[PDB]
């Protein structure tokens, strides 16, 4: 029971009821809950670059010495805390890679750096940064693993939905939409696109596998479907809004971030990082989003560090 | 106020009727029959007698393993978990054979048992209409249940029988369960380009709309006229008095037409039949000879266009 | 002499009436002090907004 | 036994018994439909 | 002209407004205050539809097609404030209009039960549905704070901000009125089929029968359910259950928005909380 | 002092019955609301240093 | 065979148009249905024409169904000609439409909503043949529920609050057993009168029936039954329209307007 | 209290004693299934003993 008036957010044309409505105590938590941290004074311009005095930095080298001690600051709030530099360094060895979490934090500077540069169709100028996953925690909070759903007896076989999951808004549809279209590339589209049949032989439960997926990127922008669709034509973009277009890249920005950067870290993490499947913990919506429209509600921190870009 | 004919003020007993002699031959009718206070102060005390034939054992039969099927499916589906069936009992269900079996058995866990209870559910239905039919004939009566039922049964095997054979694949049909029966409305609307756009969709609401339109017409206008005896619509059909007269002259006043005692009951039979008529011939109509209700619409000129303040750029248009 | 109000409505219908009416307009003010956000006390005494920093929005754009 | 028929209808416990005989056999023969190792339909 | 029994019915008076002013029939319909207030109510917001259709969205768009004329709300950018005649304004007329002649309809319905010395509740049972259309109009717009939330006049673009208002919510079959209404309209029209077919089923009974009796119709479907609801309460219960389908109904609406802003299935997460399982 | 008068007008059965029947459910409510809360919930909280499979995030 | 027809028409299009034709057909056949009871209409329009011209609209009228009735009561066809009857009423106006004011006294004149047809002179039967609505003095069998109050004894109460008399016995229906009228001994004559309950409001605390329809001194003139003891379908239509009569015509105020 | 023995004059032990039982057993299931609900407190998912 929520009081009213919600703020909402028209997006389509009046009575077509494309709107995005918002509990005005409800957005006030979630602000709060998604602030981002201030950016760090930048570094003194020159000085001693990062080639000539370390040794082991592989990704990183284009940076000033003052610019790459800024980064290290940076992330240590970001990922660590709590922990400090040492949760990613052997102690008195900063060269050494002798930690999973170094290796892995190497590649996770090669994830960010790729996002901020080649994924502009989706971060578009906003980037992200180490925060905005890690938000102050070594383990993202809202990361997904492959779900074998409810436990099942021996001899029967999983349907994977008619079970009250979170996953999917509380719904009963399909609770793991992450595996097949955030991870594998299954394909989302269900609907035929002629009046009359013409071959698109895809099943109804097909359709309850995406309207779960969707149930998922809803609660994961903490939006509804009208932030993207018209829902009179959920197939057709001319319909649709400059949102749904974001989505899409947003959809092949998460798979090629799985697939291509916390796939192949599977060996370096522990046991804890993974699923019961052995899958690492991966990145979906909600990982950034974390229930905004954007992350952190569009804060621009990345722009303040310039380490988070591909040379 | 003055009375409502709402509920019963003040309530009569007398000796409980066993009901009409059935023809010799017939089954005596079961249960003794007892007066519930609560019952008659909104309708008659009266509860039972029932009769309980050769067909209505059957459906019961036939029925309780349907039943018996789908629940204890779902307590499988929470492993066993008595706790976790009642906490998730609404989004549990009996779930259709996948899409890759076809019409083809699959195993128990992967269709096989849904296609049992569907079946099992299908004889009882089945037998349950022959128990209305055979309950009017064995009183001399028309047969206008049956065919009502009959049609509601059309409905009823379209979504889980017929429309799945003719698209060759069980996976079209309904789950038994809550809300999982829900997420397939959802889910065949969304898959078939918004079934608000099937025509016999748009019938079907109109029918159920008027369904309960005009049983709130007939309801409350048998209780403005039940002062005058209006609720024995038996008497006011064969010898017509006032509380027929001022209904039907209440309406023509209102509208500038009107029914008779008799017609209005043709008008609510028709009304609720065509609901599950048109509802059934929608969902024959849907993916078979359409794929997608709003091209369809849009093809004939049916969905309305509105001024582009927004899109979205085709990313397959690349 | 005012009592002919009450030779014409009956004390207990209006007593009744004047009490629905005052409870249902009071709940309706004190409803509409809460609609606006500057009469909403049940924000707290000390309240304060979240402040929105680095371009960030509430809401996402409109139309 | 012969009594059983003093307290229970033969009409009505033979239609029973039947509904339920055949009820259950239609189950058995859906079982072993659904089972792989038993489709006597099958190759 | 008048049924072969209606003349001794069309008696003077009974009128809440007007007397003997408006106190007369035109062919079969009594007039009335509210029969002549409604009539130019409806003529007045139908002809301001037509031309809402003749200048159509816009000058390209505009269509005289049936299933896509469209008279639409305003942005909810004018809130609860009146908008220009081409941006809304005429749905905002016409909805003025459309609850004029609901209400007045209501009204004329009244006198005419007075007329009659029946009952009043036919009246009562439009005031439901009036209420219901209130509701999506009126009270949901309201609390929402503005006239675009209530739905375009359009027999097609209608049913498109109904498709749009329920995936506001993401999947608007979990919304708990919303179940109890459909139960309500479902049970309705089962109850109506049984009641259509009983009545007819023992008015025209089987050929070389007599009419049968009400001890008939308690006999069989006390012969198929156990329990006959009586002939006088089957009308209390189908009025019953088509009044608690459009309350409900009404309820569902008005919390879809004003006091839930989240999608529905979430809402059921009271009961899977609860600290039992 | 004479506040005895009032079961002169209800039935002093059906008072007890009321008072059981709104205590209990009362007594259950307030228990269920604090076991929803993480402060308060007694049996979750932790304390007394609690002594009891791979994870899923996010469900 | 396939989905497309023609290059525009499909099959769902042809389908939803062959709904149209049949529905056409329902709606003729339910409107004929309807008219089998007061047409042809009583019109000016045949007035003038001297009875050449039959007020049907369209459809036309539907050949005369049979209703056999039980017990030899008879067989009434549902279309059915029925002889003109005078109202005891004047136009209040000599316009088309315009309403007629009754003649001597209101609740007397048998007209507007005291108005009623002639029903057959023969009681409702039950299943068995024995008549349907009947005193509980003869239905012994029937009682009333322990739970609700007994009527008999109650003071009835006009519509100004005056004592109009006392409930004598109470009438049930034998086939669904219900109450049906109220035999008060009228305070003023003490000839019994009949009272439907759908005129009576019960007040159980006050053992009072209050029945809002007609004043007290108006329940000398309700009318009789013929048999004490039952009540023919003619009768209750009679007894039922007079107190329907005192919702207009009881007091001056009810006629209208409000303001 | 030294008299509370009246109270039955005015509740029927017949009804008392079904709603005792009836209620205590629900009680009992209840506060069972909350137990068995928290990872603390399941006696039969906690892995102890061995
Ligand atoms: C799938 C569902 C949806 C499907 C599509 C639905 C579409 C919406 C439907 C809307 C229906 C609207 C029409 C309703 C009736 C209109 C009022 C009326 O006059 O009725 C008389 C009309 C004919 O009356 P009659 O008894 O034959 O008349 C006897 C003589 O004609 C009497 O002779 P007469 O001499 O009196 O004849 C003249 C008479 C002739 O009447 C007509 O021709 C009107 C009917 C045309 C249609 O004139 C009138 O009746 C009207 C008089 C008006 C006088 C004032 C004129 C003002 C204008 C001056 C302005 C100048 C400036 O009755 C009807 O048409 C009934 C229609 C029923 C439709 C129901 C089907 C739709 C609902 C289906 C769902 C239900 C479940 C089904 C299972
Ligand atoms: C916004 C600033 C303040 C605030 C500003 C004001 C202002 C200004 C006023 C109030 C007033 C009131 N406020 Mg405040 N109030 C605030 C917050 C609260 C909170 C809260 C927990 O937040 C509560 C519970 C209240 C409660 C109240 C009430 C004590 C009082 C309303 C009187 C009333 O309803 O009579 C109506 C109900 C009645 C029953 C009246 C009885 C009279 C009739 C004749 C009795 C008939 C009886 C008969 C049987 C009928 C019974 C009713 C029917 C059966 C239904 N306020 C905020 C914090 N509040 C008003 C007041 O002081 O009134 C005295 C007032 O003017
Ligand atoms: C391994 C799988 C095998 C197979 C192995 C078995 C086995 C094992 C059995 C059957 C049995 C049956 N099989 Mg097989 N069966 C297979 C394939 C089939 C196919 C098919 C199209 O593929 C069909 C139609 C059948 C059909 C049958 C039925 C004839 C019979 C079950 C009857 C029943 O349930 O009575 C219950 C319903 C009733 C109404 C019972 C009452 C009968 C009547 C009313 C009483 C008359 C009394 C009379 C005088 C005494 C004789 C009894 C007769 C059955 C009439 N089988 C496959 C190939 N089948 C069963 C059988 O033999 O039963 C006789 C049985 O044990
Ligand atoms: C005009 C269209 C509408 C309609 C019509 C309609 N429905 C109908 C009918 C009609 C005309 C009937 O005649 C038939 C009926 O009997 O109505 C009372 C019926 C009916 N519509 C029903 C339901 C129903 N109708 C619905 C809808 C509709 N019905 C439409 C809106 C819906 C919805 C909206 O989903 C439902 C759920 C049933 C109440 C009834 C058909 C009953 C039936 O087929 O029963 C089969 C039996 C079983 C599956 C269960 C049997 C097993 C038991 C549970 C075992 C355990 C208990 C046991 C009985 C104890 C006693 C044992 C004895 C041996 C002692
Ligand atoms: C509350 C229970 C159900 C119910 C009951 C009910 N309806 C009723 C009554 C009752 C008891 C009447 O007495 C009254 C009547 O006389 O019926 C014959 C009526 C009625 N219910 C009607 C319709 C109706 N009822 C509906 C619903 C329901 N009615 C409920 C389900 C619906 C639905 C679900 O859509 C409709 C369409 C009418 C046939 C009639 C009331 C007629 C009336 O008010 O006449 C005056 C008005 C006009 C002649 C035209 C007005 C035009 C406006 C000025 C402009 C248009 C405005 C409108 C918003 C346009 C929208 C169009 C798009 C949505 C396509
Ligand atoms: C001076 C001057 C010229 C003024 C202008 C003329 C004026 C003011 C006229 C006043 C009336 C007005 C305003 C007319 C203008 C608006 C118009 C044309 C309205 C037409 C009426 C209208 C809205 C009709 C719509 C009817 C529709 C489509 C659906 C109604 C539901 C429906 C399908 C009903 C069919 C079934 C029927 C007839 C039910 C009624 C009915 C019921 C429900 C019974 O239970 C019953 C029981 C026993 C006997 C009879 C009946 C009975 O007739
Ligand atoms: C079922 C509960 C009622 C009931 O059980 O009544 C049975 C009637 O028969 C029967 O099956 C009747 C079976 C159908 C009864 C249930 C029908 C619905 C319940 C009444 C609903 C009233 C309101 C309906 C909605 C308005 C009696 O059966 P027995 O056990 O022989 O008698 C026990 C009693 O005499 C008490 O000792
Ligand atoms: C007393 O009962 C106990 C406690 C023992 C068990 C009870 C369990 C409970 C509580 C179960 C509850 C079940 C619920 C809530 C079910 C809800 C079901 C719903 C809402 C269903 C809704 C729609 C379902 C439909 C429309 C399904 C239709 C299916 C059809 C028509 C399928 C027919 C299939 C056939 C005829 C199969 C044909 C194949 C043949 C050849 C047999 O296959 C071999
Ligand atoms: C450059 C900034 C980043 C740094 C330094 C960083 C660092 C790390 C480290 C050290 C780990 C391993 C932690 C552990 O297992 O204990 C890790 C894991 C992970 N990171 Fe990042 N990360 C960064 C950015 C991101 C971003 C932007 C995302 C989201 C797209 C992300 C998602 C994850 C996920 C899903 C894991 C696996 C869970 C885990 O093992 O903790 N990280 N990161
Ligand atoms: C719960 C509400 C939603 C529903 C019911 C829904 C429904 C659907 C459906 C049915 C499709 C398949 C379209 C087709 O078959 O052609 C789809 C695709 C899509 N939806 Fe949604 N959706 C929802 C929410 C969202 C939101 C909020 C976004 C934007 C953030 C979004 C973005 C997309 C995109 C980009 C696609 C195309 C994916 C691809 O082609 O790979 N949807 N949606
Ligand atoms: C509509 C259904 C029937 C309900 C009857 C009441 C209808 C509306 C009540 C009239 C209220 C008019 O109130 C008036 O509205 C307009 C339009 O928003 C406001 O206009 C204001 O907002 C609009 C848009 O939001 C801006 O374009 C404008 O610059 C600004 O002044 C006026 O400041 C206000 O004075
Ligand atoms: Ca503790
Ligand atoms: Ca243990
Ligand atoms: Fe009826
Ligand atoms: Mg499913």
């Amino acid at each position: 029971c929520e009081r009213p008036p919600p703020e909402v957010v028209q997006k389509g044309y009046r009575g077509v009821a494309m709107e995005q409505n918002y509990n005005p105590r409800l957005l006030e938590a979630s602000i709060k809950a998604n602030l981002p941290v201030e950016s760090l004074p930048a570094a003194a311009p020159g000085g001693p670059s990062v080639s000539d005095v370390y040794e082991n930095v592989q990704v990183l080298k284009d940076l000033s010495v003052a610019e790459f001690t800024r980064t290290m600051v940076a992330v240590t709030t970001w990922v660590a805390p709590k922990e400090g530099c040492n949760y990613c360094h052997v102690p008195g060895n900063w060269a050494s890679d002798d930690i999973y979490t170094k290796v892995v934090s190497r590649r996770m500077f090669e994830l960010v750096r790729a996002t901020n540069s080649n994924w502009k169709d989706h971060v578009a100028e906003t980037g992200v940064t180490c925060y905005t996953c890690h938000r102050g925690n070594p383990v993202p909070k809202y990361v997904w693993v492959t779900d074998p759903g409810p436990n099942q007896p021996s001899g029967v076989t999983p349907t994977g939905q008619n079970y009250a999951s979170s996953t999917v808004a509380y719904s009963a549809l399909p609770l793991d939409p992450y595996t097949p279209f955030l991870d594998q590339s299954n394909e989302i589209r269900v609907i035929g696109q002629t009046a009359l049949p013409a071959g698109n032989t895809t099943s109804l439960k097909q359709a309850e596998w995406t309207y779960g997926l969707m149930m998922q990127i809803s609660d994961s922008l903490g939006v509804n479907c009208t932030f993207c669709h018209n829902s009179r034509s959920f197939y057709d973009w001319k319909q649709s809004t400059p949102q749904r277009t974001t989505a899409w890249y947003a959809i092949r920005h998460v798979r090629d971030i799985n697939q291509n950067y916390i796939w192949p870290l599977n060996d370096a993490l522990p046991a804890s990082r993974k699923g019961p499947y052995g899958d690492p913990f991966k990145v979906g919506c909600m990982t950034c989003h974390q229930g905004a429209y954007k992350p952190l509600y569009g804060a621009q921190m990345a722009k303040d560090y310039p380490a988070l870009y591909e040379s | 106020p003055e009375y409502q004919n709402i509920f019963t003020t003040v309530q009569v007993r007398a000796p409980a009727y066993p009901g009409v002699p059935l023809p010799k031959g017939s089954l005596p009718r079961i249960g003794k029959p007892i007066f519930s206070y609560w019952a008659g102060k909104i309708g008659d005390a009266q509860i039972g007698p029932i009769y309980l034939g050769f067909t209505g054992t059957l459906s019961i039969i036939f029925g309780f393993m349907a039943i018996f099927i789908i629940g204890f499916n779902m307590l499988a589906s929470v492993d066993w978990n008595i706790i976790q069936f009642v906490k998730h009992f609404f989004w549990l269900g009996l779930e259709p054979p996948a899409p890759q079996y076809g019409l083809t058995i699959p195993p128990l866990s992967e269709g096989g048992w849904w296609l049992m209870a569907g079946f099992f559910l299908t004889m009882s239905i089945l037998l349950w209409w022959v128990r209305t039919y055979k309950r009017a004939e064995a009183l001399g009566m028309s047969q206008h249940l049956s065919w009502a039922f009959a049609a509601a049964i059309f409905f009823y095997l379209s979504l889980g029988f017929i429309r799945p054979v003719m698209m060759g694949s069980w996976a079209e049909a309904v789950p038994f369960g809550i809300f999982p029966h829900l997420d397939w409305t959802a889910a065949f609307s969304i898959r078939y380009g918004n079934l608000y756009y099937n025509p016999f969709h748009m019938l079907s609401i109109a029918f159920l709309y008027g369904s309960a339109l005009l049983f709130a017409m007939h309801g409350a206008t048998i209780l403005a006229v039940s002062r005058f005896g209006g609720d024995r619509e038996i008497d006011q059909i064969t010898d017509r008095g006032t509380a027929a007269e001022r209904a039907a002259i209440f309406w023509r006043w209102t509208m500038g037409f009107n029914a008779s005692m008799e017609s209005i009951h043709r008008w609510a039979w028709w009304c609720a039949v065509l609901t599950v008529i048109t509802a059934g011939i929608g969902i024959l109509l849907t993916g078979t000879v359409v794929e997608n209700w709003y091209l369809w619409a849009i093809k004939h000129g049916v969905a309305p266009a509105y001024p582009e303040v927004v899109t979205a750029v085709d990313p397959y248009a690349t | 002499q005012l009592y002919k109000i009450w030779l014409a409505f009956d004390p207990r219908m209006a007593l009744i009436g004047l009490g629905a009416f005052l409870f249902a307009l009071a709940l309706f003010i004190h409803y509409m002090l809460l609609r606006s956000p500057e009469f909403d006390w049940l924000l707290g005494p000390d309240y304060a907004p979240v402040t929105l920093s680095a371009g960030m929005s509430a809401l996402p754009a409109g139309r | 036994m012969h009594k059983i028929w003093q307290i229970f209808d033969p009409r009505r416990t033979l239609v029973a018994l039947f509904g339920f005989l055949f009820v259950l056999g239609l189950l058995i023969h859906f079982i072993l439909l659904s089972s792989p190792a038993f489709n006597w339909l099958s190759g | 002209a008048m049924l072969s029994f209606e003349r001794k019915y069309r008696v003077r008076g009974g009128t809440l407004i007007g007397g003997d002013l408006f106190d007369f029939w035109v062919g079969p319909f009594y007039v009335g205050f509210f029969g002549v207030a409604g009539f130019f109510f409806a003529l007045l917001g139908v002809l301001l539809i037509v031309w809402g259709a003749t200048i159509g969205p816009n000058a390209e768009l505009q269509t005289y097609n049936i299933w896509q004329i469209s008279i639409a709300p305003p942005d909810l950018s004018y809130g609860l404030g009146m908008a220009p005649m081409t941006e809304g304004g005429l749905w905002q007329i016409i909805t003025i209009c459309a609850i004029g002649a609901f209400v007045s309809w209501a009204l004329r319905e009244v006198e005419i039960c007075r007329k009659l010395g029946i009952g009043f509740h036919i009246p009562f049972a439009f005031a439901f549905a009036i209420g219901a259309y209130l509701v999506l109009v009126v009270v949901r717009p309201i609390l929402m704070g503005a006239w675009g939330h209530g739905f375009p006049y359009g027999i097609l673009s209608h049913l498109d901000w109904v498709s749009n208002v329920g995936y506001q919510f993401l999947h608007f079959h979990y919304n708990p009125a919303h179940m109890l209404a459909i139960t309500f309209f479902f049970t309705n029209c089962l109850a109506l089929s049984m009641h259509g077919s009983l009545i007819l089923s023992v008015t025209n009974p089987q050929k070389g029968e007599e009419v049968k009796t009400s001890e008939h119709e308690n006999t069989f479907f006390r012969d198929i359910v156990g329990y006959s609801i009586g002939a006088l309460a089957i009308h209390r219960l189908g009025l019953f259950l088509a009044l608690s389908a459009v309350f409900w109904s009404a309820v569902c609406i008005v919390i879809s928005g004003p006091f839930w802003t989240r999608g529905w299935p979430e809402w059921w997460n009271w009961w899977l909380e609860l600290p039992l399982w | 002092p004479d506040l005895w008068k009032i079961w002169l007008l209800v039935d002093p059965r059906r008072i007890l019955i009321a008072v059981f029947a709104f205590l209990t459910v009362l007594g259950l409510a307030i228990h269920m609301i604090l076991l929803s809360t993480a402060e308060f919930n007694w049996l979750e909280d932790g304390v007394p240093a609690a002594t009891v499979t791979p994870v899923v995030p996010q469900r | 065979m396939s989905a497309a027809i023609t290059e525009y028409m499909d099959v769902a299009q042809l389908t939803i148009w062959a709904f149209w034709f049949f529905f056409a057909g329902l709606i003729i056949y339910l409107r004929r249905e309807d008219k089998r009871e007061g047409y042809p209409l009583d019109s000016d329009r045949t007035e003038r024409s001297g009875g050449r011209v039959k007020v049907v609209g369209f459809p036309d009228l539907a050949e005369p169904k049979t209703f056999v009735l039980p017990h030899n009561a008879g067989t009434v066809m549902a279309p059915r000609v029925e002889a003109p009857t005078s109202i005891n009423a004047t136009p209040v106006a000599p316009f088309p439409g315009a309403p007629f004011e009754p003649n001597g006294d209101p609740m007397l004149s048998g007209f507007g909503p005291s108005a009623s047809p002639d029903r057959a002179k023969h009681c409702d039967l039950t299943f068995e043949g024995l008549p349907k609505i009947v005193p509980l003095r003869v239905a012994t069998d029937f009682s009333i529920a322990e739970r609700d109050p007994d009527p008999r004894g109650m003071t009835v109460v006009g519509l100004d609050g005056e004592v109009a008399g006392t409930v004598s016995d109470v009438w049930v229906d034998r086939s669904e057993p219900q109450i049906r009228y109220l035999e008060v001994k009228v305070a003023a004559g003490g000839k019994n009168v009949l009272l439907p309950i759908g005129f009576s409001r019960f007040d159980k605390k006050a053992r009072k029936v209050k029945v809002a329809a007609i004043k007290a001194a108006h329940f000398a003139n309700v009318p009789t039954l013929a048999k004490p003891d039952q009540i023919t379908l003619y009768e209750e239509d009679k007894v039922c329209a007079y107190y329907a009569g005192g919702k207009l015509y009881a007091t001056a105020e009810r006629a209208g307007p409000l303001l």
